[PDB]
């Protein structure tokens, strides 16, 4: 899981 | 009350699927864009859209897409779909060496501004961040903006959520119910499935405290005037  | 989806072509589905930025920037590599960018390409096509991907572009070269795309005679088109994969901020989403301005983009397809769109339903999804918000979840005959839905991953200042390996929540979901629906659902219903699904099925893992069992819901923005069917 990672922001964009 | 449902839009004329009859015309010879459905229409163009632009992908735009920014993966890599330049140094300068000091932007991230978007990993699990590329699974996106795919599954919506299969997706679209199956609806009979005329998709066309195009990777790693420079603010320059969004605008000049957009602009050129603007400027083709859509009258056998039944509509025209735009998704955008890239960073984000506040109405606003990231070329690979800078931002443009979302209201820039959706403006060449105005209804005064692009005669063979008018009437036609005129569709932007966006996977990008809208701010750095994190939720913790809890236990003239027609106006010129009308026939446009923007169907945003994530709430109006948020974050939006990306799995490297799956690829985003939001792509991943839309996808998925388009896949399931498309044939038995209104658009807004679909969307509406959409959202339960990123909604109730995703939330963050993290070793990062900040950034752990995190939450997110998409927003429809909707100024259509007629029921959007894909059959």
């Amino acid at each position: 899981d990672e922001v964009d | 009350n449902s839009y004329k989806m009859d015309y010879p072509e459905m229409g163009l589905c632009i992908i735009i699927n920014n993966k890599n930025f330049h140094k300068s920037t000091g932007m991230t590599s978007r990993s699990g864009t590329d699974v996106d960018a795919a599954n919506l390409r299969e997706t679209f096509r199956n609806l009979k859209y005329e998709v066309r991907n195009k990777n790693d572009l420079t603010r320059e070269e969004i605008v000049e897409l957009m602009r050129d795309v603007s400027k083709e005679d859509h009258s056998k088109r039944s509509s025209f779909v735009c998704v955008l994969l890239s960073h984000g901020e506040a109405g606003i989403i990231f070329g690979t060496n800078g931002p443009v301005d979302l209201k820039k983009i959706t403006n060449f397809f105005r209804g005064d501004r692009c005669r063979s769109l008018t009437g036609k339903p005129k569709l932007f999804i966006i996977q990008a961040c809208r701010g750095t918000e994190l939720d913790c979840g809890i236990e003239h005959k027609i106006p010129v903006e009308a026939d446009f839905l923007y169907a945003y991953s994530t709430a109006p200042g948020y974050y939006s959520w990306r799995n490297s390996k799956d690829g985003s929540w939001f792509i991943q979901s839309l996808c998925a119910m388009l896949k399931q629906y498309a044939d038995k659902l209104e658009f807004m219903h679909i969307l509406t499935r959409v959202n339960r699904k990123v909604a109730t099925e995703f939330e963050s893992f993290s070793f990062d405290a900040t950034f752990h069992a995190k939450k997110q819901i998409p927003c429809i923005h909707s100024m259509l005037t007629k029921e959007l069917y894909f059959y």
